[PDB]
Order: C-alpha cells, then structure tokens, then sequence
C-alpha cells in the first residue's frame, strides 16, 4: 500500500522517481518505515545534503508531506535506530550495505566513505615538517617589514610551511593572494638546489584566471633570483581538467593508482569544493605533497550542503594549541595567542584566520 | 523465466540489472556483493537519475503483461485499450489521429462481438489478430484528387477520365491479381449471370483504364531481370493489346512487306528499352529517352579523379614533454598508433549490439580481465573463493558446474604461473620518473619497483610486444638511475629477462625509441612486433651476437615471417587487421624489405640483451 | 490465414539455447565435465547439427534407446572402466613374468619401453575415474597388438585382462550420439511448436505439412481431390528431387486410371546436392517405372564437340560409377555439321587439354600456372579475333571472335577471383556471375553502416571522423588533418551532416544518400577508380534495400540496427540479397558450374577442372534401401560410401561443365598430389573426376597420365603442354565519346492548385492527422494531465481529440425532443471505454 | 626478391600450414625417440662393462 | 571477403617450398637413424640374455 502512496507522491513531484524505485528495490520486503526513510535519504542525496538525521524522520512541524501521509502505515516507533538496525539495508558499517546508520545520522555508502576519508586525512595523514627556523625567520623578515606587532599573514605562512595540509581563511580584499605569494616566495628560497614544482587549481576557470593574474601581480612586487623566478608556476587550470575527468564517464585520469606530478599544491576558492571533489582530490595526492586551501569561513559556498571548508574553519575560532602557540611565537618572533582547552590538535594547528583587511 | 518453462538462474534479467544499477548508485562496487549482487559503478551522480526513469518503464510493462494474460468477457475488454494508450504514450497533434483510429477499430470489434451476445471467455490473442487484420484491411484515399499527381492502385468500379493515364507493374503473374475461392463455395462451382470474381474485375479494370485515357496512355513492365539479365514477360492483357495494335496498323514505307513483318516492325517501334543504370551515357543523348536528371551527367561524362593513396606525409613537431604512457601506447602498435593518435581515427561502431543470450563461455577480453585479476589475487596469496563469489555476483561466470570447471582450470593454471612469481617477489614502492632525453622531458610512474629490479607478471602468451614494453620500462628505470634486473613472466613458461644497464647506454637506447616515436608520428612506421620478431629470432645468433646470412637461414626466416604474418586457420595472424588492411591490400617484397629493415633496426636490442 | 517467414536461423539458435538450458544445467559436475569436454557451448553443438536440422530428418544408424539417459550412460562407461582397472590391478604382477615367458621379438617391444608402459598404466589405474580419457599403453597391451608383435612358431602371451582391453579399445567411449539425437528431436519439436504458436509458415514447412497430410488418414480424400483438380501432371527438372516431393507425387498419381505422370529429367546433370536434392530418390523412382524414353539428337553443339564427349565418357563400363545412370551416345544435328572454329587459318580441334610439366605438382602452383596460361590464351584469342585471323564459321559464313564469346567456368568464388586477377593483369575486362552471394558481405555494407551511424549523430566527433576516413568517401590523411586543425571547416561539415539527417528524417533514406553522393561526387570518383563500378552497383543495391526496409520500420535507429543485424549474419539463399550483374557490357564472363547449367557458350575454358576435395563427414545413402543414413560413430565403412557419392557428384559436375561448350572447350589437366609421401608413389589424379576418366580408375604416375592422354587423343581431342604465356597486355583501340548534355526544364510545374480545409489552412502542426481520420476533432489538441478528478465535474472530463470526437458523436445521434435516458448514456460510456 | 607475385586461394594456404606444423610435430617426436634410443644403448653398454 | 587471395613474393614462395623439402629430408634421415638404433638395441639385448 506504501507503493501506491509513493507513486502518488511522484505524480505530484514531491519525490523523484529514482528515489521511489531505489526504495522499492532495496527496502521492499522491509518495514514500510524503512522504505520511507530510504526514499527520503535518496531525495536528500539528490538535493545534495551529506546525511539525513534520524530527528528529521520523526514527525515535526516542518517535514516532508509524504511522511505525514504515511504516518498511518508507519504508526508509532519508540526508536527509529533499533528498527533500522534490524533491516538488511541499514547497518553500522561492519558489513557492506547501501545505507549506514552512523550515530544519529543516515549516510549512503559513497557519502560515508567520503566523510571517513576526509576525517582520516585531516586527522592523521598530515605530518609535520621540521625545517631550519633561522632561514625561515630571515625569509619572513624579508617578506614582512613590520615586526613590532603580530602579523596574521606571517602566522599563516609559518603554519602553511610547518604543516603539510593547511588552510588560510580570510575575507575578500584582505590580502590572501599577497600572503600566498609571500608563502611561495619563502618556500622557493627554502630549497633552492632541490627541484620544486608548484601547481595552482580552482573550481572555476574564472577564479583560475583571477588567481593567476593576482599571483603574478603579487609575485612581481618582490625581487627574486633567476632560479627562484624559474620555480614560479606559469598558469592554473580547472580542477576537472587537472584530474582529467572524462566527458562521458565519471572515471578520472589521475586516480589513486596514478598520483599527480606535483610537490606543492594551491587550491584557490576552496569554498566551492564540495565533499565528493575533496574526497577525490585527496586520493590523487601523494604522501610528499603539501597542499594549501584558500577561502573564507562566512562564504555561502562553505556553509552549503555538501561543503567541507565551512565545518573545517568552524574549529578555527577556538585558536591554536598551547604548544603550537609557543612554536609560532618562536617562529614569527611575536606573541601568538593560545586557545583555551584541547579539542582537536591536528585540525586546529593547520588553520589560520586573517582578520586584517 | 519460469513461465517460459526454463530454469530460473536468477541473473541476466531486467530486474537483476536494475537492482545492480541501483546498488551501484547506493554502494560502491569495491565494498562487495549485497544479497549476492555486485553494485555497478558507472551509474552514479546526477546522470544516475536516468536509471530511475528506465525502471519506471519496466514498472509499467510488468504490470500490464500480468493483466493481459487473463482472458475476460467481451464487455471487460472495452476499457483496456484506451487505458493502455494513455499509460504508454504522450500524444502529439499527429499521434492523436492514429490513437483515435486504434480506439475506433477496437470499439467496433468489441461492439460487433457484443451485438451477438457472446458470453464465453475470449483470449487476448483473438482480438489482437482481429485488430491486426482490420488495420491491414483499411486503406487511406483522402488525397486522391488533392491536386498533385495521383499514385494509387487500380480500384474496381472507379473510372475517372484523365488526360494522361500511366500503368506500372504489369509483369506476368502480378496482374491480374488472383484470388482463389474457398473451395466449399457452392456459388463458385456453378457460375451464373451477375456473379462477381476478382479476375473478371481486374480484366475489366484494364479495359476501363484503356478507354478512360483521353490523351495519352502509358504502359510499363519489367522485361529483364536486374540480377541475372534474364528475360521476363508482360501480362497477357498488355500482350493482347500490343498484338492487336501491331496487326491493326502498319508503319509508313512498309506497304511492300507482308502482314507479319509489318506487325513485327510496328511492335518494335513502340517498345522502348531503357538502360540498366541511371549513370549510363546512352540516357544523356539527344533522343526520346533523354533524361532530365543532370545528377548522373558528371558520372556519365566519366570526368573524375581516382582515389589517391590514403597515407600522406605530415609535418610533425615533438612537444617538450611526452608522457611514458604515450610511448608505451605507441610502441604497443605503431601502425595503429599512427591512425589512432595522429589522426584520432577509431574504426568502431558508436553502439555495440548487446549479446542475445547469457554468456556460456568466456573469450577475448572477458576471459583476460578475469585471468589477470585471479593472477593478481594469487600472487599476493589472497583467497580465491572470495574473488570467485565476487565474479559470480557480477554474473560473468557461466551458470552451474560449467563456471566451476572453468574457475578450477583457471585457478590451476594461474597457481602454476604465480608459483614462479612468488619466489622472486620483494616489497617495493612506486617511484616517480622524470627524465630528459634529447631535449624531451618524460614523466611517469613505475609500479612496484624493488631493489632487485623490475618484476612484472601478465597472464598472456609470450610475444615480442611484451618484451618491447618491458624493455621500455627497463630503459626508463636504468636512465632514472638504479641497479636492477628486469624480469617478466608470461603464460606457458615464458620469460623476458634484461640485465642491468648503464645510464648512458639507457639514454642512448631511449633516444632511439623517441626518434622512432617521432618518425611514426609523421609517417606510419612499418614495424611489426611479431613478424619482425620471428625474423630476428631466426636470423640472429645469440652465442656469436651476429646476424646469419646463410641461404637456408634466410629461407627459414622468410618462412617463419610469412607464417607469423598470415597465420594458421586457428590464429588470425598479425597481418589480419583493419589498420594493416588500410595501408595495403596485398603484400609487396618492397614493402616486405622495408618492414624487415625497420623492424630489425628497432627490435635488434631486444634479442641482443634478452637472457 | 497465415504468414510467411524467410529465415529461421534465429529460431533454430533460440531452440538450441533452450535445449541446452533445459538439459545441461541440472547435470552434476561429474557429467558436466564430459559435456563440456564434448562441446564448449550451445553454439558449438548447433554447429554440428545445423545441417541435419534443415530438411527431412535423416535416419540414424544404430539409434540409442529412448529410455536411456545421460547419467545411465555415464554410469555404464564408468563401470566398464572400473572393471578394466580392477582386472589390471590384480594382473599387475603375472604380466611381467608372462611377457618374458612369451616368445615375442623384444626388438619391437623393448623391456625398458615395456617398463615405462607398465608404470604409466599402473598410475592411470590407481587414479580415480573422473574422465573417459585412456592411456596410449593400453593400445600396446591389447591382445591383437601382442598377437601382431609375437614371432611365429612360438608361444603367444594370452591373459583374460589382455582380452578385456581389446574388447574395450574396440569402440570409443563417449556420450555424443545420445546428446545429438536428443538435441535433434528437441530442437525440431521446439521450432515446430514455436512456428505453430506464432502461426507462421515456411517453404520447407509447406512441403512437410502436405506430406504429413497425405500420409495421414485424411490423406486419401485429399489426394482424390487433388487428382480430380489436375488429371495430368508434368514434373520438370526431376533429377533434383526430394523424398517428400516424390512421395507426394507418387501418393496422388501412382496406379490411377485416366491420369498421366510425366517425369522429365536428366540423371547426369544432378548437381544440386547441397540444396537437399537427392539423386538416390531419382534412382528409386527409375526402378518403379517401366517406361523410359530418351532424346538422341543434340541441337546445341558441333559434331566434333559431341563426339569428343561421347568418346571421353565411353572409356569405362560405368562412367558415372553407378549402374542406374547409363550413358547413351547422342547424335548431332544436320544443320550443325558445318560449324567449325578456325585459328590463324588452321582448323582447331573441338576439345583440347593442357598438361602441366613435372612429375608432381602442388595445388596452388597448378592453379597459378593454369590461370596464367588461360589468361594468355584468352588474350591471344582476342587479338586474333580483332585482326580477324581467328573465326567461328557456320558453312561459308564466318564471324570474328569477340570478347562476349569466350567464357571461363570455375567451381568456387575464390578461384573466380584468381582468374579475374589473371585477366586484369593483361588488361582484359571481365564480369563474374554467380548463384550464391550476398551484398551484405561486401565492405560497402560496412562503410554504409558507418556513414549512417555518423549521419544519425553528427555532433559526436569520433563517429563522424571515422566515417570520413572510409574508403567510400575518398579523403586522404591530409584532408583529415586539415579538418582536425581547423574548427570552422569541422563545424561546416557538422552542419552538412545535420542537413543530411534532416533530409533523412523528412524525405527518407535513399533521398539522403542521393544528396550525399551528389554533394561529394562519390559516384564520379568511384567510376573513375579502377573497379569502382562494382562498388557503385553494390552501394545502389544496398540503398534500395535500406529504403525497402526503413519503409516497414518503427524508428530511424531501427533501420541502423536492421542493417547491422543483416551485416553480422548474411543470408546467401535469399534472392533479394543476391549480387546483381556488375556490368551490361559485352565482356569475358566468369560463371560458376552450377549457374552455367542450362546455358550455351561458344568457347569454354576450365582452368581448374582437375582440382578435387575429399569429404570427411560420414553421411551416405543405402544402396539397396535408397534412404539417407547418418553415422554418428563415423565408421570408415560409411566414409568410403560418402567418398564414392562425392566422386559421382564430381563426375556429374564434370559432365555438366563439359556439355556447355558449343564450338571449343579447353581443359587444364596436371598430375596433382595432395601430400607427397614418396616420389615413386602414385598421384592422386585418380580421385579426381577427370583423372578417373583419363586413367580408367587406375592410379598411375605422371608418365602414365601423359601416355593415357596421348592414347586418348584423336582428330577431335588434342593435347599441348602448358607454359607461361608472354606477359603482354591486350591492346584495345580507343573510342571517341560524343558530348553528353542533360535536358533542362523551361517551365516549372506549379503547386498552386490544391484542395484544402480550414484546419490545414490554419493549423500546420496537425500534419497528416486529417488524412487518418476525416472527421477527427482537430480543434482540440495537446492533451494535458487528467490523472485525477476530485468531484468528476464536467471541467475535469478527459481533454483531447478522442474525447472531443466522443462528445461530438454523443450529440450526433441523440434525440433532442425526448428526455435523456441514463441507460443510453451508460451504454455509450461503456462502448467509448470511459469509466461508469 | 623477384618482382613476380603468386596468387593462392585462402583454402589452399591452410593445408601447407597444417602440413609444415605436422612435420615439426613428427620431427620433435623423432628427436625424443632418438635421444631415448641413444640413452638406452649407452645405459646397456655401462651395464655390460 | 578480401581475404580470398593471398599474395606472396615469388622468392618467398620458393623459400617455403625449399623449407618443406629440407624438412622431408630430415624426416627421412631421422627414420633411418631410428631404424638403425632399434636394430642395434635388439642385437645388444640378445648378447645380454
């Protein structure tokens, strides 16, 4: 009887046909509530949301019209989780299943894999890079003339150089491109004899050309040697072109088996980087590549459903750890504030916010 | 499947495929099989919406085939047709007329059935055949006198005066149209005045068309067969007409002659035999049958240029950076690489027809991929039963015991192969390759490089193409800087082994490889990996490191070269290929000598350094 | 009322697949192993029985019992092997001692070799009997083998186990025959059931139904009615008859008063065995009739040409190796006594044979040399004809030898190509005629398929660039590179192909191909290229066929699928798919022996008449019963009879090929050996039809063949050695071409006058909707969503053209004065199909 | 290499391939038998001595 | 359908014929050698017994 209501909801454009077909094929034998939850999860995945919380399944003042109509069929459930666990479709990840019940949320297998990949990458894949502090201090002093006060750009450059993966957060017109230019200029001066390969990427070609022009204008400001000028990247390209996305299929050229031929990577406007593209970009990178992300926390693309940077920069408000505060104080030659409490070391130590416009 | 009285395998069905594609949208294929079905990776993302629509289509069909199966009274069959039209079709301005016609015929059939008060059950096939026959019986004549020229069949009792009346298809046996009586018709046995037969109807239609022509009458028939150039005869009516015309009239200046000669001469004067092809020059001459179609005039004038040779020299410039995969793909098949890479020409159909039945055996790439995966699983000592269950969930393996026998034989062979690979395997890591040869930069990745050397295993028969690929990899490895020995194991105890080489010599040989790639990008290289390989293996002496020039050695080399080129009944041979056929239709000893020279030049180090 | 289907190959393959699914799937692994060893798949099984599925079912020698099953046969074979193994396991020690005691030469039977065999048999015996395969040493340990190697005058080793091995190895153990018989029966039943369900019929099915009806109890009244329908029946071409046809003809007309059955035929010209015609049917019919008549006058050929054949076929007592086919000498017409062929002022013999030098000769070298010699001789004939030295003379009248007179007869399509190339080397145009060919096998079909696939989707670059690179288009690599480099020309070509697709959608298939050929000058460049006329004719035929097919198809993509399906599997028996004549000009004609039957030619050349082929299949006819017998075991006794029938068919083909010549016939003969074991060994010419007549069925050598040829020669028959002719091309004088101009239309026909309606005058979108339904409510079009109706209000009534027509029909027949009747409205709604 | 080209039917070409392949199999068989014979006579000589 | 005719250079065709003659000669030589071996092994055996 639930199938007829699903078809009726499809006729009124309340639910997509793909969602209803998926629900019928997966949870046909299972409880009607399980089928309705699978259909709602497919609809949310079509909208672009990462997960469906079980609280949304519970009847509320604002809810899907179909859920209210199917209330009689589902009746009353004391716990949504216990009923779902019993179904063959939903599991906790121990066995391969189409849907995963993680905590209070429901995920698709592909979305759960991407979330786990991003979390594991930000937590443990990052490895600290120990370099000479005197050379770095001299280069930063050459980059930044004012050393009397704490400079957020100098701290951002120090964090980006001391850590593999890092994010420089800041609003438009706050001097992010100038900071990236100083970072690249310092990185080139750090290792002159060794081969350096810097790559630039952006989600859109418009932002790619904007980044190329701005980085050129910011790099021609400070004098560099010929060998240091050779290391400067020539141009940027679209992120889809960098991974070699085929027009017909979804397969990529630079998959996990074939890593990218780059050492340093910069990704401008990381706010438009959704979860699938981030999870696919993580796999292509090798273990020796340091990556830097550009964007702002308050941008709408960061807080949109499926984004990553919005939840990453959310912990930047806590501040740096106590030990990294002293480390950055010894590096930048100023007093770096320390954040209260300990929530996440590897995540908070790879973030920086530019509050000067 | 069970209704078709066939064993229900539970796979290779529409439901199975839909469940597979939806599981692919839900779950990644790397996870495994859920409820014995492997998810399908391709159906993912926004494009996956299409899958849903497809399911809806099937969701309709399975609904109707169940309902149409049961037999119902005539009264119940009325709402069906209409309900069947709105569910499957979105009607446009032109389609609504045909839909209304179908509904009208269906309603008329069921009304004629209900008029007699037939109460017994009626199957669907009866009404279906009745509908199919009535659709054939009905004809359209709404544009008979619309204003353009009328082209229709001869209808009885319809005689309208026309200035020009033409008749086509008057061959013997085609006209008059014949209809035989049932055989139990009492009227046909005893003819009576006023009876109507189709034969007499057509025999009188011919006279009606004769007398209806006001100004001009035209008659045409097929006198000669186009295939065999054999004589065909016209209808009896046209024959009687031409005989009467010949007997009645005589051509001027034929008064002296007798009646038969004059008749023959007159009948010859009215019959006009046209050409067999439209591009025949005889049509484009001043006369009665001069054509108005200047489309074939150029062909008749025979003024044209012959097709030149397809291959032409092209100026090519090497880019600064060339990937290693590019060089490997080029040296895989240079003759094909010229067409596929330089000209971007792929002689393949855009859509490949789906196999009619489920696979009962595995051949070609379907077997090769499974063998490669099984070998990769056995080299690392992984469980073969899990891979077997995965392939079973995929559905590639045959049903029942046949798939088990295939898997057992393949497991035995791959285990025998991997027993050698396990012994000479050491842990390693892939290193990025960046090299500069003659001003060209090569960037690549070499998987599973170990300090002992380069180890590769492929489940295929021994061939010189694998040796060329291994030699390219070995040159890249040695030029990058490292001490190692290259080893490649193949099917049936085949091994390609290369010792460590110096960096300078590796650069020297890679320079020749890059020059060969550059020459191939300009003009199609005449290098054959297999035929030239046999020629070198026969000519080259491994002990003395020299090319034998003995007449018997040369004769054996030519014999083996032609054997590897043309092949046996079982093996198509290297010569049989679309790309090779595109170059030359037939072999030439000049082409043979050029191929021998280039293949020797490019493949001599392979047999020289092979151990 | 029934329909007709041309092809049943798909039904045969589907029935075979269904039989495989039904039988092989429930088999256990132990039996599935043997089933897979015998056949890889259902298609491999169909490949064996496809010949026997068509036509009348053949009788199987030694048929397996019906009650027997596959598992029972497997258990029986396993029990036999187990008995043999158990006997060997007990006799593994006394054999060694017995062998030493036995007086058998050990030179044949080495102790070390014996030790190897003993160990090999012992290892095989110990292993579980999973499969039927047996070791080679069991053959060495057979009683008969031991009795052969045993020296005479001494004790012969004799054990019960040795006797058992001989009994076992006497007949091969397998399950093929049972599966073959069951598959034949099941596939025939399934195909018949499917065709009965669909209601369709076939050409063979009509004969089968008529035969089954005549044989049934109702057959008597049917035969009486048919006999009353036709009092006299005359059957022409009776040599090519089937058992069912003769059974029918006998049923209706045997021993019937006031009826006549005239069977006219020629047994010496029965060469259609591949179609299913049976000569043994004619042999059975000949014995049943006691009245035989013959025609003793030949009106076609010259007296010398008839005398040569009569002398050639009178050497042996039984020329056609069959007692039921006697040879009667025929006379010559009095009017044809004056005919003669004269070359260079000297009369030539009627029959001339060319002999190739050498003690032994291969097949390929023989064919090449004979093709070259035939080309040289044809060139010499043509040159002598043009100069006028060679003439064909009837009485005093003489005519020059033109190109239309000469003809070459070959047995296969591949040979024909070799003779065509040999003639092309000398610049002599030729035209090939055959009876079994399909236009879909040609490359032109594949190129047309690629062009259609490109036109259907011009937006995709890969398909359009692949179709442009076809040889039919005529574009080199330079043009392809120029088109790839420039985007503007590529976009122009894409727009052109889009226009082609529009023409395809609007006017049809052939109107698009016509414009495509006219725009790119395909026909002109094809006719300019050597050999392009055949390609152009094939293209035009394929275009006509594509038009005929797309006329009866639902969508445009359906036509591409139909073309691809016809290309993948082509039919040669179909008359429509037969390749047309290449050219209508008078050229040298290459015609197959089967097609040449019933035709006459002035000069005939047979370059490869000596070449023969041995058949391996064991399918024959009983000499006494005259019934087709198939031997599944394939015993040599059946292969010998099959070879004899093959040789008789070759003799008939040779007679048919020889009788065609009117004036002169030339044959190429040479000592042919399949595989030379020894130089002193006899040649395989005796197996050939011509060699058997030349050597009287006695194997000899090259010298013996030459001596027999010399002895046969007379005034009519002459022989000359074959040597390569001078490789000089035939020079043909140039011909002037008059100017050719097509007519022009000064006046253009006007489409102003037309009969129109308001809907057609105003509404263009309707199209042909007015033609289908003259009274269709075309005012309302573009139906919308009428899924649900809350209160069934008149506004919620279904909207469209059909509901509007229903509403109009309601008011059409309604009576205005009387009040509305609810039952009438209910009946109208029920008839219309709407809900109650 | 002589300019002259020789034409052979596709069916004709096969038989030579089978024949040459058959000769090689017979040759390989002859080699092993000869080696066994040589091994056997040498072994008997050692036993005799 | 273009695979009906096979074109080989005249020198190449002659070499194939030559290779076949040499294989036949080798076969004949192997035949005689084997016969000689079997004849020798029989005499040796008789001496042992």
């Amino acid at each position: 009887k639930l199938q007829k209501q699903l078809l009726e909801a499809v006729e009124h454009k309340q639910l997509r046909p793909l969602d209803v077909q998926f629900a019928l094929t997966v949870a046909g034998d299972e409880h009607p509530a399980v089928t309705l939850a699978a259909a709602l999860l497919s609809h949310d995945a079509g909208e672009g949301h990462v997960c469906l919380p079980l609280s949304r399944l519970e009847n509320n003042e604002a809810s899907h019209p179909l859920l209210a109509t199917c209330v009689s069929e589902i009746g009353e459930l004391q716990n949504w989780e216990e009923c779902l666990l019993a179904s063959q479709a939903v599991s906790r990840g121990d066995e391969p299943t189409p849907m995963i019940l993680c905590g209070d949320r429901l995920y698709l297998n592909r979305m759960w894999c991407n979330e786990r990949t991003v979390a594991r990458f930000f937590n443990e894949v990052n490895h600290a890079i120990e370099v000479d502090e005197a050379l770095l201090a001299q280069t930063l002093d050459k980059l930044f003339p004012v050393s009397d006060e704490i400079n957020w750009q100098k701290v951002a450059a120090a964090v980006a150089l001391t850590r593999r993966i890092s994010v420089i957060s800041g609003g438009p017109g706050t001097g992010k491109t100038t900071t990236v230019a100083k970072l690249l200029a310092a990185l080139i001066q750090m290792a002159d004899g060794e081969r350096c390969r810097i790559r630039l990427a952006a989600p859109t070609g418009k932002a790619a050309a904007r980044l190329t022009e701005s980085l050129g204008k910011a790099l021609r400001q400070l004098p560099l040697t010929d060998e240091q000028k050779k290391r400067i990247p020539e141009d940027a390209s679209t992120l889809h072109r960098l991974l070699g996305a085929q027009p017909g299929s979804q397969r990529l050229r630079h998959h996990a088996g074939n890593p990218l031929h780059l050492d340093v990577l910069v990704v401008d406007e990381a706010s438009m980087i959704d979860l699938p593209m981030m999870s696919r970009l993580i796999d292509a990178l090798p273990d020796h590549a340091r990556v830097i992300f550009l964007g702002d926390r308050d941008q709408l693309a960061s807080v949109e459903a499926g984004a990553v940077l919005g939840d990453i920069c959310a912990y930047a408000n806590a501040g740096f750890t106590a030990e990294r505060a002293r480390q950055l104080s010894r590096l930048t030659g100023t007093h770096v504030p320390a954040g209260t409490g300990t929530e996440a070391a590897s995540l908070r130590d790879s973030l920086c916010l530019l509050q000067k416009s | 499947v069970r209704e078709l009285e066939l064993p229900a395998t539970g796979q290779h069905t529409w439901r199975f495929g839909l469940t597979r594609m939806l599981l692919g949208y839900a779950m990644e294929s790397a996870q495994g099989e859920w409820q014995s079905v492997l998810p399908y990776d391709e159906s993912s993302g926004l494009i996956a919406e299409l899958v849903g629509h497809l399911a809806s289509l099937l969701m309709q069909l399975n609904i109707w085939r169940r309902g149409l199966a049961q037999e119902r009274p005539l009264e119940e069959w009325l709402p069906v047709c209409r309900d069947m039209l709105n569910a499957f079709f979105l009607p446009d301005a032109e389609t609504e007329a045909a839909m209304t016609l179908i509904e009208q015929q269906w309603q008329a059939i069921i009304a004629e059935g209900l008029g007699a008060q037939y109460g017994d059950a009626v199957p669907l096939s009866l009404l279906r055949d009745e509908l199919a026959q009535r659709l054939d019986q009905e004809r359209i004549s709404q544009r008979f006198l619309a204003g353009p020229v009328n082209i229709c069949t001869l209808m009885p009792m319809r005689s309208i005066p026309f200035k020009v009346v033409c008749l086509l298809g008057m061959n013997d046996g085609v006209y008059p149209r014949q209809l035989a009586p049932l055989g139990f018709d009492l009227m046909s046995q005893k003819p009576k005045r006023g009876d109507r037969s189709r034969r007499d109807d057509d025999r009188y239609l011919f006279l009606e068309a004769l007398i209806s022509a006001q100004q001009k009458l035209y008659i045409s028939y097929i006198g000669r067969s186009i295939q065999d150039n054999s004589e065909r005869f016209p209808s009896v009516l046209v024959q009687e007409l031409i005989d009467y015309i010949g007997q009645s009239h005589y051509l001027p200046g034929d008064e002296a002659l007798n009646c038969d000669e004059s008749e023959a001469r007159v009948k010859a004067h009215l019959t006009c035999l046209h050409t067999r092809m439209p591009f025949d020059p005889q049509n484009y001459q001043p006369g009665e049958r001069q054509s108005y179609a200047r489309e074939w005039l150029p062909a008749a004038s025979q003024a044209g240029k012959a097709h030149s040779e397809f291959v032409q020299p092209l100026p090519f410039t090497l880019p600064e950076t060339v990937p290693l995969e590019t060089l490997q793909r080029f040296w895989a098949h240079p003759v094909r690489a010229f067409f596929q890479m330089r000209l971007q020409v792929n002689f393949r159909t855009e859509d490949s027809e789906i196999p009619d039945t489920e696979p009962f055996i595995l051949e070609g790439l379907s077997r090769y991929q499974i063998n490669q995966q099984l070998l990769n699983a056995l080299v690392e000592q992984d469980d073969a039963e899990r891979l077997f269950r995965r392939f079973r969930a995929a559905g590639d393996l045959p049903y029942g015991a046949f798939g088990e026998i295939f898997w057992e034989t393949q497991c035995q062979e791959m285990q025998q192969l991997a027993d050698r690979v396990i012994a000479c395997r050491q842990p390693g890591q892939s290193m990025e390759i960046d090299l500069a040869c003659n001003g060209v930069q090569i960037t690549g990745w070499l998987p599973q490089v170990q300090p002992d050397g380069l180890l590769r295993w492929r489940p295929s028969l021994l061939s010189v193409a694998q040796g060329m690929q291994l030699w390219l990899e070995h040159l890249v490895y040695c030029a990058s800087g490292g001490n190692g020995e290259s080893r490649l194991f193949l099917r049936k105890d085949g091994e390609w082994r290369f010792p460590p080489l110096a960096a300078e010599q590796a650069l020297h040989y890679l320079s020749q490889l890059i020059e060969g790639y550059r020459e191939g990008m300009s003009a199609p290289l005449l290098v054959l990996p297999e035929s030239g390989g046999a020629w070198l293996k026969t000519c080259y002496d491994a002990q003395n490191d020299a090319m034998l020039d003995d007449d018997s050695t040369l004769q054996k080399a030519r014999t083996k070269f032609l054997q590897a080129y043309e092949g046996n009944m079982m093996v198509r041979g290297e010569g049989d290929d679309i790309w090779y056929q595109r170059l030359w239709r037939q072999l030439t000893p000049e082409t043979m000598e050029a191929i021998v020279e280039q293949s020797q030049r490019f493949l001599l180090p392979l047999f020289r350094f092979n151990q | 009322e029934q329909q007709l289907i041309e092809d049943e190959s798909l039904l045969r393959y589907q029935a075979c697949a269904d039989f495989w699914r039904r039988h092989c799937y429930p088999l256990p692994r132990e039996i599935a192993q043997v089933v897979f060893e015998t056949w890889k798949g259902p298609q491999a099984l169909l490949r064996d029985i496809n010949r026997y599925l068509q036509g009348e079912a053949p009788v199987i020698k030694a048929p397996p019992p019906d009650d027997e099953t596959l598992a029972s046969r497997h258990a029986q074979i396993v029990a036999r092997i187990d008995t043999v193994k158990q006997q060997w396991r007990d006799a593994v020690g006394e054999l060694d001692a017995l062998i030493e005691s036995s007086g058998i030469d050990r030179r044949k039977f080495n102790r070390s070799n014996q030790a190897k065999w003993i160990d090999k048999i012992s290892a095989w015996a110990e292993e579980e009997t999973n499969s039927y395969q047996l070791p080679e040493s069991l053959e060495k340990f057979s009683q008969r083998f031991l009795e052969d190697r045993t020296k005479a005058g001494g004790e012969t080793p004799r054990h019960p186990l040795f006797e058992a091995i001989d009994q076992l190895l006497a007949e091969p153990l397998s399950i093929r025959d049972l599966v073959i018989t069951r598959a034949l029966a099941e596939i025939r039943e399934t195909v018949a059931r499917e065709k009965r369900r669909r209601g369709e019929l076939g050409f063979d099915d009509m004969l089968s139904r008529l035969d089954s009806a005549l044989r049934s109890e109702s057959g008597e009244v049917l035969a009486a009615a048919i006999r009353t329908r036709f009092p006299v029946a005359m059957i022409d071409e009776f040599q090519d008859t089937d058992p069912q046809q003769y059974r029918i003809f006998r049923r209706i007309w045997h021993h019937q008063p006031e009826t006549a059955l005239l069977l006219i035929g020629d047994p010496k010209q029965a060469i259609y065995a591949f179609r299913g015609a049976d000569i043994f049917t004619y042999m059975k019919a000949r014995s049943e009739v006691h009245a035989h008549y013959t025609l003793d006058t030949n009106w076609r050929s010259a007296p010398g040409m008839v005398n040569s054949v009569n002398k050639l076929f009178s050497q042996t007592d039984d020329a056609f190796m069959f007692r039921e086919i006697p040879f009667i000498p025929v006379k010559s017409a009095g009017k044809n006594q004056a005919l003669r062929f004269v070359f260079k002022g000297e009369t030539q013999p009627a029959m001339k044979m060319w002999l190739m030098e050498g003690e032994s000769c291969g097949v390929g070298d023989y064919q090449s040399t004979m093709a070259q010699v035939c080309a040289a001789q044809i060139r010499d004939w043509l040159q002598a004809g043009q100069r006028g030295e060679a003439l064909l003379m009837n009485g005093d009248d003489a005519r020059p030898v033109r190109a239309s007179d000469i003809s070459v007869l070959v047995r296969s399509r591949q040979e024909a190509a070799q003779v065509r190339d040999a003639l092309t080397l000398l610049e002599i145009p030729s035209v090939y005629l055959s009876n079994r060919d399909s236009v879909f096998e040609t490359l032109e079909a594949q190129e047309m398929l690629w062009l259609l696939q490109a036109v259907m989707t011009p937006e995709r670059e890969n398909t359009l660039r692949s179709a442009l690179a076809t040889s039919m288009m005529g574009l080199n690599a330079l043009d392809i590179e120029t088109l790839n480099n420039d985007e503007h020309a590529w976009d122009v070509v894409v727009e052109e192909f889009d226009g082609y697709r529009q023409i395809w959608r609007k006017r049809g298939v052939m109107p698009m191909l016509r414009a495509l050929m006219s725009a790119r000058n395909i026909a002109e460049n094809l006719l300019a290229t050597a050999g392009g006329e055949r390609r152009l004719t094939d293209i035009l035929h394929i275009s006509e066929l594509l038009q005929e097919a797309g006329t009866q198809l639902e969508s445009e993509h359906a036509l591409v699928r139909w073309l691809s399906q016809h290309i993948l599997e082509p039919d040669s028996n179909a008359s429509s798919q037969q390749m047309r004549l290449e050219s209508d000009k008078h050229l040298v004609q290459i015609v197959t022996i089967h097609k040449s039957k019933g035709l006459e030619y002035p000069l005939v050349w047979l370059p490869f008449i000596t070449n023969f082929r041995v058949q391996e299949q064991a399918f024959y006819h009983d000499r006494h019963s005259f019934e087709a017998v198939l031997d599944l075991n394939a015993a040599p006794e059946s292969v010998d009879l099959a070879e004899a029938e093959r040789l008789a068919e070759d003799l008939r083909l040779l007679y048919v090929a020889l009788t065609r010549s009117v004036w002169h016939c030339s044959l190429g003969v040479a000592p042919l050996v399949r595989r030379r074991g020894d130089k002193k060994g006899d040649t395989d010419v005796h197996q050939s039809a011509l060699g058997r007549l030349l050597q009287k069925g006695e194997p000899q050598d090259a010298a013996g063949l030459r001596t027999c040829i010399e002895a046969l020669c007379d005034d009519d028959i002459a022989w000359q050695t074959a040597q390569t002719g001078d490789n000089q091309p035939w020079q043909v004088n140039d011909v002037s071409t008059a100017e050719l101009n097509a007519k022009t239309l000064q006046r253009l026909p006007g489409d102003n006058w037309r009969v129109t309606s308001y809907s057609g005058l105003q509404q263009r979108g309707h199209g042909i909707a007015q033609d289908l339904m003259p009274r269709l409510d075309v005012d309302a079009a573009g139906v919308a969503s009428v899924v649900e109706e809350p209160t069934l209000t008149p506004h919620q009534f279904p909207r469209g053209a059909s509901p509007g027509t229903f509403l109009h029909s309601l008011f059409e027949d309604l009576d205005f004065t009387q009040p509305v009747d609810p039952n009438w409205v209910r009946e109208k709604l029920e008839l219309g199909g709407f809900e109650s | 290499m002589s300019r002259d080209l020789v034409t052979i039917p596709r069916d004709v070409w096969n038989d030579i391939q089978g024949y040459i392949d058959s000769l090689e199999r017979e040759n390989d068989s002859l080699k092993n038998q000869l080696m066994e014979a040589d091994e056997y006579v040498a072994e008997l000589e050692e036993k005799l001595n």
